[PDB]
């Protein structure tokens, strides 16, 4: 016959090896695959999906944990009081494990993109005031005031004109790659913060309730990118 | 700049384990030198909530077979790995003739031989396998049952008329090839109760995630 | 001989020796199409960019050689110092210019030179048995600078009779008393820490020992004076 | 008249030796029959100093695996290698799910086998694995420490439930292909004293190479 | 199916075989490969950079090591008297150990080319004199004295005039095979020779030192070569 | 994979067989082939030559 040499890797079963195995049924024809309406192809169409990110990620209580999906705001708070904040983590625990997003990047190793966070408000409509939502890159520690906070990346939000205002979080990066406890995981450290202030109070008329609730939703840019497939979960098939 | 890594194709390749078989000499587990294993893909842990984001899937699937003895060692023992397509008849018995229906796809290996591999296709007679269904099939046990995603069965056991010399552990592996997917839904956040239903634990529910003091202090 | 400006820093120079641009490249910028096309990386023209001149060291016939480390030598000067810190990443070149100012009566020669990543590994206990890292004043000596204490292995364990594998020029007093380098940004990353990472370091040690007779001055004023060239930063705090 | 033996690629190529595992029966040496080898390239004795000639590198590695008993002998066992990459869960047990995880590329192999042989890729997230770092990972213990230079973790161990019935050994080689470098730097002349740092021993300072009497008797 | 033979070399793992084997992560896109300065090719590179040559390779008193670098020449000198010599040999110990070529040089078994040693001035600039750098030929005898040494291959430096001289050695080659002690080695026999004698004293007026010293680098032409790689080293990764 | 059946000769090492086999020295570039003198080519060149006959093979 034609001469050989088999080389080192025969016979060797890789579960990532790609190649072709014979056909069980030779003659079957599979029954036609027809149109089915939204079909996905790549998962980062999913990534730029708007899902609640739960900021009040504080009540645990069974019957409250409807509202870790919302945060509020009220007449009480002065002006310049921080009302909430959080940082521009997607991967790590948190009010992002809530946004789908988070929930993917779990099942990837690195990634980087820039983010989007918005903001709707969803008191009364007689209702008006300011707020100052202010971005800190990463490295930059949480300012110490309202003032502070006005002077680095911000935006002054009036629900008194629009209902909604979305922000950008320019970027970030999980790929510094840490080997703490003996595990090593690959961890931001690009934490960059959200801050929200109060700039005015909440002015209500009479008649209406002295406190709104606020949602925030999040979905990530289309510069956003995914790297190194890593199964993991919590929630396996049960016996 | 590169994305190809999030493609659904890439995301579901890979052969996972999705089942053991084990055929001891002395027990109580499979007393009888063969096993049927009907086709579930979530033998695999991980795979049950990664599948679950869609509705509906389509995929080709190759099985490949590991073979041994608990030790993990390696024996001149042949095999019959048998695929009894849905609607076929499952062995009842070491000798039942359904081992030689031809129309039942067998493929004979001996262990030494590197591992049997082969490819199924889309078996299901609707247009995709699916994996939810809001009906029942023409207070009901049979809610959420959807039947037409049967996969097969696949028949194991030691070749001849006599029962193996040797104690022995299949492991089926799976690749998935050529997977398309439709109607993407809410990742599963609470704890899995059964195979079937999305029944949850009403007692334990859970935050999706992690949980803080205030929505002020990080 | 003819004096240069860049914005209030007025140096009196030579006319042009040979500089050497290290590795044939030029600090350049980084174009659009970067890892942070959003975060527009504003770029330090006018007094960012000009020339700083340190605290002249002084050359003895037992000097040993200094060594600084970049951009660590700045990141405590001036308003680059300002934007080093105050800043999360950084891109830059180098402009430096060693001179020596000394009689045609005294005799030496010094090998000058830029080294990346220069990992300064210490003697390391003695006999080799603690795993001693270096403080953070051998690490980041500021613009003061730093004298190696074992020069023929460049206190990192490697000969110096080979560092002008990088690049590098000579200061003979006989023929030269300036001795200029330009370096282009050099890491494997478009950007990075100023702070936690120096990219580089500054290497100028006295291989033909200082002499002269009695009466000549005993010391060599080495000037340093280098300016930062394309240098980019990104990320405000 | 010709040059290429000089070429980097040329220089560097060659499977060298840069890993042994021990899997004795009777041991205080991996007591639990599997073992994990972050994949460190200072393995092979006389890399160390060749590579740290250059500043910045990139390439691809082949490995090949070559295991038998102590006595060099061939016996009828199976094995798993399994390559958990960076960030991935290395296994704890002989029974960790990390044997599991789909996304740990495993490779089962018989003895009896020819050696496995695979090729990893440039992992790190850096445009270049870099061997000398001036700073701190954002008088420290972390200083020249760059970490975005994992290559991964091989984790091997004889397949099955029970303990292998042989003490064995493999045996790890890796030939660099498609090496890069960059910013070239003065070749080690001082003992190495730590994987980690360029540390040397401050007492024992020798000169680069031999001496002689006079710098006039040859 | 179709058919074969397998040819005598089946199965063998060959150290240097370099064919393809299976990708372990078959969809892994590795992180782009950016412009980084100074990459080096060919490592022939290399051996025509100039290093510092430690001809003065004699003292070896931990704190007096950074002597092996420079020799030096003074008053003290008749005319006519031998200031130094050493061999063309890059591979062999001695002097060339120090230069990076001579390092490079062991990690090969032979070699050949033009080899070109340059000497540096680095005295008071007020003094002046006369050097005779005479090269003998591999095969040739070290010149009894000043004047023989005149008669070959040699060059006045007057290093009153230039600060620096460089010399060029036409070849040397490490090919004739040695099996001594019971390890054959690749040694030269090629052993040039560099002398170098005081042509004149060391004139210098009052006020300036009466020692200069003279740094000599050394570099391989372009003419170079080398030939089988030979992994050898005195300082391997310890435990 | 591709589909194959092994021929019977397969395995055997024939003194005769005159394939290829791996290189040991990839790398290597042997030193160049210069002119020599006198180079034979087929051994018939040798036949054509004059030799001396010893037809008085008889003294030992």
């Amino acid at each position: 016959g034609f001469p050989t040499e088999l080389k080192p890797g025969t016979n060797q079963f890789l579960t990532t090896d790609d190649g072709v195995s014979a056909p069980i049924l030779p003659n079957f024809h599979p029954t036609p695959c027809i149109h089915i309406p939204g079909e996905v192809r790549n998962l980062l169409e999913l990534c730029q999906v708007e899902t609640i990110l739960e900021v009040n990620n504080v009540p645990t209580n069974a019957t409250s944990l409807m509202e870790r999906l919302r945060f509020p705001v009220s007449a009480q708070a002065g002006k310049g009081e921080l009302c909430a904040v959080f940082r521009a983590d997607p991967g790590r625990n948190g009010p992002w494990q809530s946004t789908l997003l988070g929930q993917l990047c779990g099942y990837y190793t690195q990634w980087s993109g820039s983010l989007e966070v918005t903001f709707m408000f969803t008191g009364s409509f007689m209702a008006t005031g300011k707020m100052l939502i202010a971005y800190t890159p990463p490295g930059g520690p949480l300012p110490k005031d309202r003032a502070t906070a006005m002077l680095g990346t911000h935006v002054i939000w009036d629900f008194g004109l629009q209902s909604s205002v979305t922000l950008v979080i320019p970027w970030i990066s999980n790929t510094h790659y840490r080997a703490h406890a003996r595990d090593g995981v690959f961890d931001y450290y690009t934490t960059g913060l959200v801050s929200i202030w109060y700039q005015t109070n909440y002015v209500v008329p009479i008649g209406a309730p002295n406190t709104a609730y606020i949602i925030a939703l999040a979905a990530a840019q289309k510069n956003f990118t995914m790297k190194l497939c890593k199964d993991a979960s919590d929630i396996l098939q049960t016996g | 700049h590169s994305t190809a890594e999030t493609t659904l194709d890439s995301f579901f390749s890979r052969a996972g384990l999705v089942g053991e078989i084990d055929l001891p000499l002395k027990g109580t587990t499979n007393p009888n030198g063969y096993a049927n294993w009907d086709i579930d893909i979530t033998g695999y842990a991980q795979m049950r909530r990664k599948v679950e984001l869609f509705t509906y899937m389509r995929f080709d699937a190759e099985f490949t077979f590991v073979a041994c003895t608990p030790t993990g060692e390696v024996v001149p023992q042949l095999l019959q790995y048998m695929f009894v397509p849905p609607g076929a008849p499952k062995p009842d018995s070491r000798e039942s003739l359904a081992w030689q229906t031809a129309t039942n796809p067998s493929v004979f290996v001996k262990l030494s031989d590197p591992p049997a591999q082969v490819s199924v296709p889309f078996m299901s007679p609707a247009s995709a396998y699916q994996w939810f269904y809001d009906g029942y099939p023409t207070k009901d046990l049979e809610y959420g049952a959807m039947p037409n995603n049967m996969m097969g069965t696949f028949s194991v056991r030691t070749v001849g008329t006599s029962k193996s010399k040797y104690p022995l552990v299949v492991r089926i592996y799976m690749r998935m090839k050529h997977v398309r997917a439709w109607i993407p839904r809410p990742m599963r956040n609470q704890n899995y109760l059964f195979k079937a239903n999305p029944n949850y634990a009403g007692n334990s529910i859970k935050p999706t995630g992690a949980s803080r003091t205030a929505i002020t202090t990080l | 001989v003819a004096q240069l400006t860049i914005g209030n820093s007025t140096i009196t120079t030579q006319e042009a020796a040979n500089i050497i641009v290290g590795y044939g490249e030029w600090p350049s910028y980084c174009s659009d199409s970067d890892a942070t096309a959003v975060d527009k990386p504003t770029r330090p023209d006018v007094s960012v960019n000009r020339f700083y001149t340190l605290d002249t060291k002084l050359w003895e016939k037992s000097s040993k050689g200094w060594y600084w480390k970049f951009p660590d030598v700045l990141t405590e000067t001036g308003v680059f110092g300002q934007n080093a810190q105050f800043h999360y990443l950084y891109r830059s070149g180098f402009c430096i210019h060693v001179q020596c100012n000394a009689s045609k009566f005294h005799q030496g020669a010094l090998l000058v030179a830029v080294l990346p990543e220069y990992v300064i590994g210490t003697v390391a206990g003695g006999t080799g048995t603690e795993d001693t890292h270096p403080p953070y004043k051998q690490t980041q000596p500021g613009a003061d600078g730093f004298e190696l204490q074992h020069p023929y292995v460049l206190d990192a364990g490697i000969p110096i009779s080979q560092l002008t594998v990088c690049p590098h020029q000579w200061i003979n007093l006989r023929t030269n008393n300036c001795a200029t380098i330009i370096v282009p940004y050099i890491n494997a990353l478009p950007f990075d820490s100023a702070l936690n990472h120096c990219n580089f370091g500054l290497l100028v040690v006295p291989i033909s020992p200082l002499d002269y007779d009695q009466g000549a001055t005993p010391v060599i004023p080495i000037t340093i004076t280098l300016a930062p060239m394309c240098s980019e930063f990104a990320g405000l705090r």
